[PDB]
């Protein structure tokens, strides 16, 4: 049955692999990390700041430390959702790797924009914008299954040469499609020098 | 999930 426009990939009777177009379209993340940009809705809840070496990732020593800040940011500072209060104390193995959870703006309302390269984030409290193109220094990003298994946290750098583990929640539609935009624009420029 | 850069962290 060929006859539309001949060929297999291109007679609008194959499996889905898009086809329709050249792009591939995928989730809403990369669609938009290439397009204008994507764009949700996550609410800032402070920045903790570390004194820990950099370029690490240790499969427990990163939930240890990054549950502990985390704790005292969803425990002492209300704000997350199933977390605020429930005795949990728990030991804490940990030597040298942290530095202190700073709760100068616990909710602060930003829309989290991802473009190609540019993970601008709007500010929706006073009218504002934090960084129109934060794509060039930071330094860990991540938020799906460990850490937070919920909430997303990406230390992030430029201002100073301290790490400072971002937490955000309630970003609404996120969660693993966020993960691969912030992941996409990741990969953009950062200036690929390739070793 | 654990999203990084080429510039701050190198894996290759």
């Amino acid at each position: 049955g060929s006859h539309m426009g001949q060929l297999g990939g291109e007679e609008w009777t194959r499996h889905g692999s898009f086809v329709n177009k050249p792009t591939r379209g995928w989730l809403h993340p990369n669609d938009k990390v290439m397009g204008p940009g994507v764009s949700y809705l996550v609410r800032y809840m402070g920045c903790v700041e570390v004194l820990q070496s950099m370029r690490a990732l240790d499969f427990n020593t990163r939930t240890q430390v990054t549950r502990e800040a985390i704790s005292l940011v969803c425990e002492a500072v209300p704000g997350a959702k199933g977390a605020t209060r429930r005795r949990k104390p728990c030991s804490r193995p940990l030597s040298s790797i942290l530095g202190r959870s700073n709760l100068k703006f616990a909710g602060m309302p930003i829309t989290l924009t991802v473009s190609t390269s540019s993970l601008n984030l709007m500010a929706a409290d006073c009218k504002q914008i934090i960084a129109n193109h934060h794509m060039q220094s930071i330094s860990f990003a991540s938020g799906g299954d460990p850490d937070t298994a919920e909430y997303v946290a990406y230390v992030a750098k430029d201002p100073v040469n301290q790490r400072a583990c971002h937490i955000l929640e309630c970003p609404e539609g996120l969660a693993q499609d966020v993960i691969s935009t912030i992941g996409q624009a990741f990969e953009l420029r950062f200036k690929q020098y390739l070793r | 999930h654990i999203i990084e850069n080429p510039q701050y962290f190198s894996d290759a």
